[PDB]
């Protein structure tokens, strides 16, 4: 199944790559989830 | 707006979750299984030589 | 002398050989192959021998010739195509009847049927004379005298003879030099083992940029001369067409190039395809060719005559260096010399200590790129030379950290990256920002700066921009491309401008693949001026969209950048790109407002 | 003397120092049975054979020994195609009698052919995955990397079927007027396997063309990689003496490299870096030795090793050491196979670096090169999108992505579909890749340059 | 008696017994050359050097041996300051010998001349960035870790030549009044490279200050591990007899790393994962065993080690085990180079164990560690919140971070920001910090003290 | 044979009891958290992460301090040789939480500071000092904390040991014999009564 | 298992043998590798790996008579929490089945934590009448 030798390089990457994401993705969500609280408030009154 | 803002939160959520449960911890596995075959190659090449 | 006893591989063991050197030549067997003896382990000595073995028998006799094994420096070195230790292959062809001599012969080192010409030099009767020192002359180059025939370090004395100027065998004398009684009488070659440096009166750094030609090489950093260089491959990078593009575009005066332990096909492309290139400056008989002394050995030769090539090829260099000359050293690939350090490694059967490497390997590297560098002549008279050594390497060891890699990376000055996945869709020779660096760039720059060029400033600004754009690339990758702003769509949209003109490289020297260092300064100058004016109308407000539909001609000019030429607007740099600078303001100001 | 001992296969005899490197010896077995044996190494009053027949019948003292006095050369002669061989020499058909005219060394050190002359004139496989985006040349040494886990064989079956439709696909480029000969060259080989090969040749025609060297493993180590060996020296008989054209297919590259690793463990020789030997480059390039255009300038020798990567990678011994003695490489795809699209090569990783020079005019266009470099580009930029789309979503995606997923679909099925018996003009080849090339417009493609572009679009 | 052979780096001599350890033997050749070399071992009626200059040209029956009767050491004085040597320790001055006063033996001494004392002074490097954020301390050794991505010499070179412009800042500060000292070791540096590190030492004045002794990359691996040991013999002297604070600067450890995995601690010996010795440990130990605070209490020794790390690499052996020794490290980065930022030097991955508590107050205000803490925790912040800005915009990002995405950019371009040859005192160094963090009101710098803050603002 | 006031024991031969008991005694440190959440056992075998001055020495640092136990053992296996100087010098000028004087903490503590600069032979011999030293003082009826400083440091020693003589190490490049070295030294330590007909009780933690 | 094969046998008993915990016979064959003239195969465990643990289990099953036993449940503890580790891997072919014992659920405070995602036993239907 995966590489005998050196995924190392790559897998050191994809790791990088995974974990910058889900920070990132976590920060726009984090934006939508503030304004959608103070947007539903507005909304009911 | 507030309906397109519902719709998005949805998908947005899924993904930060996604990233987190499948992915990293895959990540881990394989990175592991890897380096220690590498690192055995390494050891082993010279116990036989050195025998 | 010696009796033979083992032949294992094409390595062979001698016993009653007793009273040689690690540098001694000797002649293995009956049938007097060419070898040295590299090691001795007791009364037994390990011998490399050259060429294969495939019928050698033991306790045939083995002949110590009392002198280590060299090779002749002299006249003869351009315009031939020659092997590890220098035998001519061009005569072998003809009379062999076969590409290399059949095992068990040998042929000298030069044509010794050749008469050459000598001239006599600023050493005569009563002078006296050292090292490095011209004594004279023959030709071989047109325009030039590119070979100045020197006294060999530690020759000393003061000249009974000077031969006057005429035509005299390479063989006979011209120079007698009398020290401590007769020292020696002199002939138009010197012999120097090739294993060891030609010394230097002194270095002074390298700080003259000469030319690379390639579009990439100029722009991320300054070209250099007398630096020191790695570039990657993978042996399927385009590393052989960017070496017949960089062998016409540098304009020094002698170039050495080596092929390491290549394909044989590599080796026939290279010699077909030098005399049709035509010499930038003013061509010669066979332009490129005449110019150029090859060393070209195939893998396919044993793994000692692959360890002999970058040897004999650094001397021919380290003699120009001291001869007064700025030599451009090809080596492709030092990878393949480091193949061959492992070869012989596992045919000697040594244990490794370097990941599957032997425990010479990262001496013998390090030693290699220090007999590299800008210097002032070895010799009285002084004179300046330099060597710049432009060494390919790729993977060996299986790994990406791998020992060949490592250890040259930290002896190098100019690092330039390359990857194998662009180069393959289509952008060679290929180049990584963030895996580069070059420490002569601050000297060399400010040398551009003197003469026309804006430079250092451009060259920071241009690095700016794509490290900003692998940030980018992240973000736009997963969340797409419709969350970024104005500015940071430019940032990506300018990198685009970057990536087309200068990483792809268009044809041999078609499309105008050559560019001269002050071309590629005026092509970032259009792309910079641009970046500035683009930025500030974004923040000034302007739609990314509307900013692109309204630069339209401007910007398309600036991408036909590659097939125009400076010889119909000056000659070295562009009218074409003067009027550039004035259309790029005028629109500006049209599309802001 | 007698046999010291036997470690392994590999015998150490006790003797006097009259062999020479290579020299045959002659066991003498008190069964009433010869086997004949090669020395690997003479050392001082001994000798480190393998044998190439048996493997037991062996004695303590009751061996005598006998050197045979002859160093191993090959019997070449002008007619050897058209008849069955085998590396050891058995009779199987013809084998031990397959007429002489010289003796050469396996070692190839006399003659020693070697470029220098370019990679000349295309040669033709009719697979526009192969001619188009590497493209063969005379004298080319081009690797076919294909996996485990699926059939490298079958891969091997298929070139073997089209061969010799081929030269009648040159002789329409014109300039090529004289015979085709293949010399096949198995080593390593299931006896199931050599059948279908047989069959591959005959259907074509091309039976009466080849010469075939078969070894299996269950002959000795040290006798399967000296098969392909003699074979090159047959192929370099016909090549350099009557000015043929040789296309020698050596499969399979990772069975010489088995051997390498068994051979040595107690010699002055010993198995190096990651349990595969650190002189594994030297006996890939003796293979590489008799390779390029012969001399005098007519004829050629082009080789194409089949090899396969045992775990479906790049960085593992045997495709690693032997893609940096080639000039390129050419990429076999597992994800391919399993959809059903045969042959499956992926073009990815995929180029010759002599494929400027390789091509010409008169017989391949001057778009050639250009028409590689769109492919690859589009058909990667294809691929990474499809990996976004599975983690984040088609929020990433967008419009020039959707070209591309496009893109990799047309690719796929069109260009890398084709027979196995369905063999084509290169003309042909670069016609459909630029069907698939229409669906960008001009200012979206930037591979070629655009005064070719405005031609043939 | 005569060598008996050389098999790689090794020397075998069959030299007899009487010869003690660490004892120079002179290698007699014929063509008048003499060189020396230390036994590696010495056995019974053999011996095995490795020899300082060269390991070829010599001979087994022409080549006679004899021994020095005197061990390996360094004439050390007080005028090797300003003087230029070699790593035997001879000159490469071409005037004067060394000058001893004592004879010190170089093996990480023989006596161990130093005691355990905790650092309380600081040391100035005369960058804001390395001393405020992970300041260095007498006798506490930072190291700067750096990648094959810098030019990481020419950092290295501007550490060092900054150094001992401090020592007056110091002395109105009052935390040194007696004399300063740099004692330069190369090991495997270019001509060239060299050449530019004396340049920047005359320039500064600096010269004078500092000696060197030099190992070129063409010289012996065993040449090169001697060099290191010269320089921290003639620091141990400088600062032990006549107290000076004595920083010591090794340039590059990732040579030294390579002359022991090559040879000397691999000789035929097993080491390690990755070629790399695990009594690669035991090496590094002994360089920081001559390294710390001596008698006196005015003196002691002072290190900063540059590693630069293959390709950037967190599970490669060499930053691993050299990083559990030294106390903390300062990580560079390609990031920051690429941008136009020199020195590139980024403080968020560093660390400094023992920060305020390492170094003293008197010549430092107090408020050094409290800001850092501030610098430190928005630097992080920052670096997350310019990702988020690329996304979010500034429509909808948050002010706290908004505040933090013009802070990283100012701490990258004026606090990380420095010319060649600008110098600045550390007073200057927290003003500076305060003017960063300035912009910030109170309530977003909360883990700080009013009366602290009140003051420093 | 004559007899001293000190007694010679070997340094990997643990002193020996007449039974070991199952602990269920706590620690004397007083750290509210230790007690309460996950109990202080003194008669236990426990690990804490590290990465060297991120916290971990500081926290050796407060076990010594709050700690009030009849003797405390301190062992720097291989340290960083700062470490081991602050230990000197802060323990004097502390207070025991008992309320003794005489420079208080130091007075109560023995210390065996080897940092990984001095031979590799102390190095490994620290552990082993420490825990025959610590056994004995379990012989002598007194409640012992047992301090150690860090065992992948003294792994370290071991496969040092183990490249130099030219013998195999093995998984990870870290010896053979290891594993039954870390596993002896943990089950060593524990709460025992003591040889003789006496009976007192000590632990080792 | 000589004890228990000798209460089995002579006076046809079923021996249930607890045998904890199996990588620290492992730990000592792994030292006494080390100390032979063997070299060690699979990560650094010896290349005779097998023989060992063959050893043992070849003893477990019905012994004459056919009421007498020797039943097994031998106790493994992963060495570096690896399923790839050779130790569990040799262990896990030459038993009958597993039995899997997952952190996430001892944490939570479940007891027994028998996680039942991969444990599995070969007789299932050949266990059972």
């Amino acid at each position: 199944v995966f590489p005998t030798r050196m995924t190392l390089g790559l897998m050191k990457t994809k790791l990088k790559g995974a974990n910058q994401g889900y920070s990132l993705l976590k920060r726009k969500s984090e934006a939508l989830t503030k304004r959608f609280r103070d947007i539903t408030k507005r909304i009911d009154d | 707006a507030f309906i397109i803002l519902d719709e998005v939160i949805k998908v947005t959520n899924r993904r930060v979750n996604a990233i987190e449960h499948v992915i990293i911890p895959r990540t881990e596995n394989t990175i592991a299984y890897i380096n220690s075959e590498l690192d055995e190659l390494d050891r082993e090449e010279f116990y036989r030589l050195k025998k | 002398y010696g009796a033979i006893y083992s032949v294992s591989g094409p390595v062979v063991i001698a016993e009653n050989m007793i009273g040689c050197a690690m540098y001694e030549l000797v002649k293995v067997g009956h049938d007097n192959l060419v070898g040295e003896v590299i090691r001795i382990d007791g009364d037994k000595a390990t011998i490399q021998v050259y060429e294969e073995t495939a019928g050698l028998t033991v306790g045939d006799p083995v002949l110590r010739t009392g002198k280590p094994l060299s090779v002749e420096l002299g006249p003869g070195l351009m315009e031939t195509i020659y092997d590890g230790i220098q035998r001519p292959l061009k005569a072998i062809k003809e009379e062999s009847q076969s590409i290399y001599i059949p095992r068990g012969i040998d042929t000298p080192a030069l044509d010794r049927t050749i008469k050459w010409q000598f001239t006599p030099g600023k050493f005569q009767v009563g002078d006296h004379i050292s090292g490095g020192d011209i004594y004279g002359s023959v030709f071989e180059n047109s325009l030039i005298s590119s070979h100045k025939i020197l006294l060999p370090p530690r020759s000393r004395g003061t000249i009974t003879w000077i031969a006057p100027a005429g035509e005299y065998t390479l063989d006979e004398k011209i120079l007698e030099v009398e020290f401590d009684g007769k020292k020696s009488d002199f002939t138009l070659y010197h012999t120097w083992p090739v294993r060891v440096p030609r010394p230097v009166t002194e270095k002074l750094s390298a700080d003259y940029p000469l030319l690379t030609g390639q579009r990439v090489l100029d722009a991320l950093f300054p070209c250099v001369q007398g630096g020191t260089t790695c570039i990657p491959g993978a042996f399927g990078c385009g590393k052989t067409v960017i070496s017949q593009s960089l062998s016409k575009y540098s304009n020094s005066d002698a170039i050495i190039y080596v092929g390491c332990g290549e394909r044989g096909n590599e080796m026939a492309e290279v010699l077909m395809e030098f005399p049709e290139l035509y010499t930038e400056m003013s061509g010669t008989k066979e332009p490129i060719m005449k110019r150029t002394t090859l060393v070209a050995n195939t893998s396919n030769m044993p793994v000692a005559a692959r360890e002999a090539s970058i040897y004999t090829g650094i001397t021919l260099a380290e003699y120009f260096r001291d001869q007064g000359k700025n030599v451009s050293m090809i080596a492709d690939s030092s990878s393949r010399w480091a193949e061959a350090l492992r070869e012989i490694s596992g045919r000697l059967g040594e244990m490794p200590a370097d990941q599957g490497f032997p425990a010479y390997l990262g001496a013998k590297l390090a030693s290699f790129y220090e007999r590299a560098g800008k210097a002032v002549a070895l010799g009285s008279p002084d004179r300046t030379g330099s060597v710049s050594i432009v060494a390919a390497v790729s993977p060996a060891g299986g790994d990406f950290s791998d020992p060949v890699t490592t250890a040259t990376l930290g002896i190098t000055q100019v690092f330039w990256g390359l990857d194998k996945k662009l180069a393959q869709r289509k952008h060679f020779p290929s180049i990584n920002t963030s895996v580069s660096y070059s420490k002569y760039t601050n000297v060399l720059n400010k040398f551009y700066d003197s003469n026309y060029p804006e430079f250092p400033v451009l060259r920071d600004r241009m690095k700016e921009i794509l490290s900003n754009a692998e940030e980018l690339e992240q973000v736009v990758q997963l969340v797409g491309k419709s969350a970024l702003s104005d500015s940071d769509k430019i940032t990506l949209d300018v990198a685009t401008l970057i990536k087309e003109d200068f990483l792809q490289q268009n044809g041999y020297s078609t499309y105008d693949a050559f560019c001269p260092i002050w071309k590629t300064f005026d092509m970032m100058r259009a792309f910079i001026s641009y970046h500035d004016e683009a930025q500030k109308a974004v923040a000034n407000g302007a739609n990314w969209s509307k900013l692109a539909d309204s630069t339209g001609d401007v910007k398309h000019a600036v991408s036909s950048s590659k097939f125009f030429e400076p010889s119909r607007g000056e000659k070295e740099v562009h009218g074409e790109f003067e009027k550039l600078l004035s259309t790029m303001q005028e629109r500006f100001a049209e599309s802001t407002d | 003397n007698t046999v010291s001992g036997v470690n392994g296969p590999l015998v150490i005899l006790e003797k006097v120092k009259f062999p020479r490197y290579n020299e045959i010896v002659n066991l003498t077995l008190p069964d009433g049975t010869v086997r004949q044996g090669q020395v690997l190494e003479i050392r001082g009053d001994r000798a480190i054979v393998q044998v190439f027949e048996g493997t037991s019948g062996i004695d303590v003292k009751k061996t005598t020994v006998e050197f045979t006095g002859e160093s191993l050369r090959i019997p070449v002669s002008e007619d050897m195609l058209g008849r069955i061989f085998d590396g050891s020499g058995r009779p199987i058909d013809n084998g031990p009698k397959v007429f002489a005219e010289d003796y050469l060394d396996i070692n190839g050190s006399p003659i020693n052919p070697y470029a220098r002359i370019y990679p000349e004139e295309m040669i033709s496989t009719g697979v526009s995955a192969i001619d188009t985006m590497n493209s063969i040349a005379r004298g080319q040494k081009i690797p076919i990397f294909s996996a485990s886990g699926l059939p490298h064989n079958e891969i091997a079956a298929q070139i073997c079927r089209q061969a010799g439709l081929v030269r009648p696909t040159k002789d329409v480029h014109d300039g090529h007027e004289e015979n085709f000969s293949i010399v096949f060259a198995a080593m390593g080989v299931n006896l199931e396997t050599a059948r279908f090969f047989k069959q591959d040749f005959e259907e074509n025609g091309s039976l009466e063309r080849t010469s075939l060297f078969l070894n299996l493993a269950n002959d000795p180590t040290i006798e399967r990689i000296i098969t392909p060996r003699l074979a090159l020296t047959t192929a370099e008989y016909l090549a350099y003496q009557t000015e043929r054209h040789v296309l020698t297919i050596l499969t399979d590259m990772s069975s010489y490299a088995d051997a390498l690793r068994e051979v040595s463990a107690a010699r002055e020789e010993v198995p190096g870096r990651r349990g595969y030997p650190g002189y594994m480059y030297t006996d890939l390039s003796t293979i590489y030795e008799r390779a390029g255009r012969v001399e005098g300038r007519n004829g050629s020798i082009t080789q194409i090793p089949i090899l396969t990567m045992p775990n479906d990678d790049i960085t593992h011994p045997i495709p690693d050491l032997t893609g940096y003695i080639t000039e390129g490489q050419i990429f076999v795809d597992r994800q391919l196979h399993n959809k059903g699209i045969y042959p499956p090569i992926n073009v990815l990783p995929s180029l010759s670096r002599l494929m400027k020079s390789a091509i010409g005019e008169g017989m391949t266009r001057k778009d050639h090169g250009d028409v590689s470099n769109q492919l690859y580009a589009k058909y990667a930029i294809g691929k990474d999108a499809a990996a976004m789309k599975a983690v984040v979503g088609e929020e990433a995606l967008s419009i020039e992505d959707k070209l591309s997923l496009e893109f990799l679909e047309k690719f796929e099925k069109t260009f890398i579909t084709q027979g196995a018996y369905e063999d084509r003009t290169v003309f042909e080849s670069l016609d459909q890749a630029w069907s698939l090339l229409r669906i960008y417009p001009k200012e979206m493609l930037n591979r070629i340059s655009p005064k070719i572009l405005d031609e043939f679009y």
